[PDB]
């Protein structure tokens, strides 16, 4: 099973950007309980969002989980600067979990 | 508060074990599940496993089942991982990443970061 994302995806400071996180072996359930962790430089580590829509404490609000189409979705309303970092998803195959090869947001 | 530091930057020779530790803090250790993370650079991030500090029961990527061993200590709050039969292929930065598990899955923090080089004595 392999997890596939954006490469890299370009916004501006206020917008709307949504990251998607596909899977090989089809659609994206709730049971593959989509993970998401941002990567800020210095190699600074963050869960943002698990079991597909549920937001760790402290995660910004901006910062939200659904499932849009086959896809698991990672949506930022109102992009902020310090946003521009590298995003994780990963999602579990019912043993083990697997990580995507990660999204370079960059804030204009 | 919450906070998860791993050992210091590690140097060891090929065909030998290394044994990292993430020593947790500022919560109660039992009740978060422990995830033990690869990072290559151009490889992102690769899972390696999942310990529970209550039990130490394990879950592992099939890929690091022979490479792998976590294991845990209540009484200093410290989670470890082994690596064994080290090779080029296991040099990376390996992370911590804790985890809540009741009606959903996330991490939350993260270690800093240990960097392990695997390399020959000249
Ligand atoms: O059910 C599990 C489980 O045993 C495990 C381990 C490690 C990571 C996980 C993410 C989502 C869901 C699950 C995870």
């Amino acid at each position: 099973a392999v997890v596939t994302q954006e490469s890299a995806l370009t916004t501006s400071p206020g917008e709307t950007v949504t990251l998607t996180c596909r899977s090989s072996t089809g659609a994206v359930t709730t049971s593959n309980y989509a993970n998401w962790v941002q990567e800020k430089p210095r190699h600074l580590f963050t869960g943002l969002i698990g079991g597909t829509n549920n937001r760790a404490p402290g995660v910004p609000a901006r910062f939200s989980g659904s499932l849009i189409g086959n896809k698991a979705a990672l949506t930022i309303t109102g992009a902020q600067t310090e946003d521009e970092a590298i995003y994780f998803c990963a999602l579990w195959y019912s043993n083990h979990l697997v990580f995507g090869g990660g999204t370079k947001l960059t804030v204009l | 508060e919450v906070q998860l530091q791993q050992s210091g930057a590690e140097l060891v020779k090929p065909g030998a074990s290394v044994k990292l530790s993430c020593k947790a803090s500022g919560y109660t250790f039992t009740s978060y599940w422990m995830h033990w993370v690869k990072q290559r650079p151009g490889r992102g991030l690769e899972w390696i496993g999942r310990i529970d500090p209550n039990g130490g029961g394990t879950k592992y990527n099939l890929k690091f089942k022979s490479k792998a061993t976590l294991t845990v200590d209540k009484p200093s709050s410290t989670a470890y991982m082994q690596l064994s039969s080290l090779t080029s292929e296991d040099s990376a930065v390996y992370y911590c990443a804790r985890m809540w598990y009741y009606g959903t899955y996330y991490f939350d923090y993260w270690g800093q970061g240990t960097t392990l080089t695997v390399s020959s004595a000249a």
